[PDB]
RNA sequence: AUGGUUUGGCACCUCGAUGUCGGCUCGUCGCAUCCUGGGGCUGGAGCAGGUCCCAAGGGUUGGGCUGUUCGCCCAUUAAAGC
RNA sequence: GUGCAGUCGCGAAGACAACCAGGAGGUUGGCUUAGAAGCAGCCACCCUUGAAAGAGUGCGUAAUAGCUCACUGGUCAAGUGA
């Protein structure tokens, strides 16, 4: 989980959500899911 | 179901015979021997050839004609590639050739006439650099 | 899908039942494009076998002379026609359809008159 | 590096951030601009940067337009010394740079590719920035 | 060449002054003024989304049909004043027109342009200086470049026209220069 | 919206007990419950089908509507024939049994674990490598189903642990 | 951009006195965590790890040289915190 | 993430999504190949049956294969993307 200010969608599967007051990038590819904190 | 670009009168270059056909299980002598003969009472070119394999191994070898820039290479002096194609233009190439080429190439390939297999071998050289005059 | 396009196909629609004898639509699933290219290699003489847009000849319908077939829009369109005899387009249909097993053909329609499956089979005949 | 090769005054007043822009704010000699929107002092280094950013964003041909030039110098002094004693040299320069003003100007085709380049270019300066391009 | 003239409603002024003016452009919109060999000049105010609509619609030089106090008008666009940042349009000149007169124009190309692959382009110019007929004015001067190579300057005494329209900027200008396209390696040495 | 506006079919012995928001639905598997809010009415289609209606078309209500939906519509699924999820156990020497109701695993710890079934489930194992868990209410089944996937720490390497039946799990290799 | 611990900038209270480096004893506090505890990704086979998130309850060695803080070394340690 | 005012693109000729099927032959374009086959990279980037098919967008293979997408019609149906 790459914590950083800045997601993005990576790839073309990346899709950018919000859960709890989070930004969030969820993926079928683990190395690209992040969020913000 | 595997296709391949193999030289006439040889046999057995690792990467061309073993990974992407090699593996799977259909043996090397009896096509490689069948098709030396087949090939070189062809004595043509580097031939194409494509492999259907059925539910219990049972290959079946289909021949093709060669590529398209290697009729070029042989046939228009183009003995060598252009690395700059469209701004470099070592090539004058006949209408008459090609269009040997293409009765050719409309007994092989999705050609309407003559003239399309013409418009389209001449369409492979304007992309690799090929100026048909 | 353009709309002056789609006029374009209206004209080809009624351009073709008009200066083709026979038509016949049927359907496809279970063919494809080299399947295809078989057939428009082999009986590309004369056949005239294409596909085109229900919902296109739900506008195209009643520019050409086939107002007695406004309610077989459900199936896709595989337009059939033929220019010059009548009992090869129905019966190659049926040669090419068992050499896939997959072609099915919807109805039968000759110069107005609406015919059956069953009758379709004596046009293979006659 | 951008530097003048003389200037007849080589220790100056700071530059004025005080106003918005007379000129450069219509887009000159390409087809896709960076324009400025806040006030700040841009330097030789930052510059650099970008065009670099820019070149190795496009990578063969397409040309990039500097319209701006580090003319006016600023004065370091030296280290742990009290105030007093005089006025330190220069050491780096400094074009000004008003909002509205323009800065590059990008002629690559398309628009992806020059769109993304500037961007790239504008995350190597202090300022917000926005992307211009010639039309009305 | 058939323009319909575009039709606007514009009021005379009563206050003339930064404060007013500041008012109506808040309001929605926009100060304007008219003259020319009329020798009266009007102070109006034209509303910002009908004249965005004629400008985006038919360039920026459009002649137009105005409504003055009931009564109607002839104008043309001369000039217009805009905002850097936020790209309103803060006042308008306007030059009235009979028809058939001869009013220096200055108008935009437009490079319709598909090259060899050794090849790029380079436009110095945008604007040339025309005149023409009162209704006549073009939109845009397409010029053309296709099949040309390396270099090829496309001079301003090159461009075709209407029938009736003249070039008066000097036929000396490079409207497009056709460089010799760069080198990667050429790019680390502009500006350095 | 377009699932929130569809009627819900609803066949024979079906009974459905609308008390206000509160509605419970009978039928031959058990008397389910379910609870709505103050908000959204739920009205019966005598067609034979059943409808959710909002006043307005807010960012509440267009959310919940097709929600209430698409739950009301599980539930009488799932009293008609029910949810059965299928789970398969791959491994080496890796097994699954059952004890009665409870479910008892082999995965290579150096103790067995067992499950405690609740209130509203079965277990069905038809192979000691291949079971079920068949219930109604399909919150719980793949609650459980998911918490027995958890057992394992993955492993992607050689293919361990639990899957979902037509789970395609990732993979790689450590060749050395 | 932070934090305000470092070398410094200003000189605002204290020069009719605010006793200054280090060590000892004695604490107590923060987490930007050394170990323990939970965890996501791996160019993570396994043992060992690398980086990131949460986390302060407890613990966080004795010795040689130097007045020295810092540091280097020896022998151990779950660990030898800022 | 919303609410407001715009302008643009597409929509009962059926928008966007979804789901069935297609997703082609020149061709493993040229160079560089160890391998460069649609996919480290460099240049060109046209032609044809067809209803649609990009010198191919991503992932995967040392190269291939292969999962696929972009472009097309089908069953249902009002709005949908900048």
């Amino acid at each position: 989980m790459k914590v950083n200010p800045s997601v993005k969608p990576i790839c073309d599967k990346c899709r950018v959500i919000r859960r709890h007051g989070r930004v969030m990038v969820i993926c079928s590819d683990p190395r690209h899911k992040q969020r913000q904190g | 179901l595997i296709k391949l670009q193999i030289q006439a009168g040889q046999a057995n270059p690792a990467p061309p015979v073993g990974p992407a056909l090699g593996q799977h299980g259909v043996n090397i002598m009896e096509f490689c021997k069948a098709y030396n003969a087949a090939t070189e009472s062809q004595r043509g070119n580097v031939i194409p050839v494509e492999i259907t394999v059925y539910e219990d191994r049972s290959f079946t070898f289909a021949l093709k004609t060669p590529p398209a820039a290697k009729l070029l290479l042989k046939a228009a002096g183009v003995q060598k590639g252009s690395g700059e194609p469209h701004k470099t233009k070592v090539a004058k190439v006949t209408w008459d050739q090609v269009r040997e080429i293409a009765e050719t190439k409309k007994a092989d390939l999705n050609a309407n006439d003559i003239d399309a297999a013409a418009k389209i071998i001449a369409g492979t050289a304007r992309s690799m650099g090929i100026t048909v005059e | 899908m353009a709309k002056a396009d789609k006029a374009t196909a209206v004209a080809d629609i009624a351009e073709q039942f008009k200066a083709s004898t026979a038509t016949v639509v049927t359907e496809y699933r279970g063919l494809t494009v080299a399947n295809l290219a078989e057939l428009r290699r082999a009986l590309g003489d004369s056949a005239t076998y294409t596909v085109a847009k229900n919902t296109l000849v739900k506008r195209a319908a009643s520019e050409a002379g086939i107002e007695g077939l406004d309610e077989l829009f459900a199936g896709p369109t595989a337009i059939a026609f033929v220019k010059g005899e009548a009992v090869d387009a129905a019966k190659a249909i049926k040669k090419f359809a068992k050499d896939n097993k997959a072609l099915v053909i919807k109805g039968g329609y000759m110069d107005g008159k609406a015919l059956s499956v069953a009758d379709v089979e004596k046009i293979a005949d006659l | 590096m951008l530097i003048p090769r003389k200037v007849k005054h080589r220790k100056q007043h700071h530059p004025e951030q005080r106003g918005i822009a007379s000129g450069g704010t219509s887009v000159s000699f390409g087809d896709y601009g960076i324009q400025a929107l806040e006030h700040a002092y841009i330097t030789n280094r930052q510059i650099e940067s970008a065009r670099i950013a820019i070149n190795r964003h496009i990578k063969r041909g397409g040309k990039v337009w500097i319209n701006i030039f580090p003319d006016r110098p600023l004065t370091k002094k030296p280290a742990e010394t009290r105030m007093g004693s005089g006025k330190g040299s220069p050491e780096w320069w400094v074009a000004n740079v008003k909002p509205g003003r323009v800065l590059f100007e990008l002629s690559y085709p398309d628009e992806k590719t020059a769109r993304d380049a500037l961007t790239r270019a504008i995350h190597k300066l202090p300022i917000k920035a926005r992307i211009v391009t010639r039309e009305e | 060449t058939a323009n319909i003239p575009n039709k606007l409603t514009a009021n005379v002024r009563t206050r003339t002054g930064k404060g007013a003016s500041r008012q109506a452009r808040r309001d929605g919109k926009v100060p304007a003024v008219l003259y020319g060999h009329g020798t009266d000049p009007q102070h109006l105010e034209l509303n910002a989304r009908d004249f965005a609509a004629v400008l985006r619609s038919h360039g920026t030089n459009a002649i137009l049909t105005l409504d003055i106090e009931g009564t109607e008008q002839l104008a043309l666009t001369k000039a217009l004043d805009v905002h850097p940042i936020r790209r309103n349009i803060q006042h308008a000149d306007l030059l009235v027109v009979q028809r058939g007169e001869k009013v220096t124009v200055e108008v935009t190309v437009l490079v319709e342009g598909d090259a060899t692959p050794g090849t790029l382009v380079t436009q110095d110019a945008n604007t040339i200086e025309i005149e023409a007929e009162a209704l006549s004015i073009p939109e845009q001067l397409t010029v053309s470049v296709e099949g040309v190579e390396a270099g090829t300057q496309i001079t301003a005494g090159q461009i075709s026209l209407p029938e009736g329209v003249n070039l008066i900027s000097d036929p000396e200008l490079l409207v497009v220069n056709v460089v010799e396209a760069p080198s990667a390696e050429a790019l680390e040495e502009e500006g350095a | 919206s377009r699932i929130g506006k569809q009627p819900v079919p609803v066949p024979s012995g079906v009974d459905v007990t609308i008390n206000g928001q509160n509605l419970s639905v009978k039928g031959p598997k058990g008397t389910l419950t379910l609870d709505v809010a103050e908000p959204i009415s739920v009205s019966r289609a005598e067609d034979g089908a059943i409808v959710v209606t909002r006043p307005d078309d807010e960012r509440r209500s267009r959310s919940l509507h097709g929600l209430s939906r698409t739950l009301i519509a599980n539930l009488v699924t799932g009293v008609t024939e029910g949810y059965t999820q299928k789970m398969e156990i791959f491994g080496v020497g890796y097994r699954v049994q059952l004890k009665g109701q409870n479910l008892e695993f082999a995965l290579g710890y150096s103790h067995p674990v067992l499950i405690e079934a609740p209130e509203g489930i079965t277990f069905a194992v038809e192979s000691p490598t291949k079971f079920s868990v068949s219930g109604i209410d399909k919150q719980k089944v793949g609650q459980i189903s998911a918490v027995i996937r958890r057992l394992r720490r993955p492993d992607p390497y050689k293919g361990k642990g639990v899957r979902y039946e037509g789970e395609q799990i990732r993979r790689k290799v450590g060749k050395t």
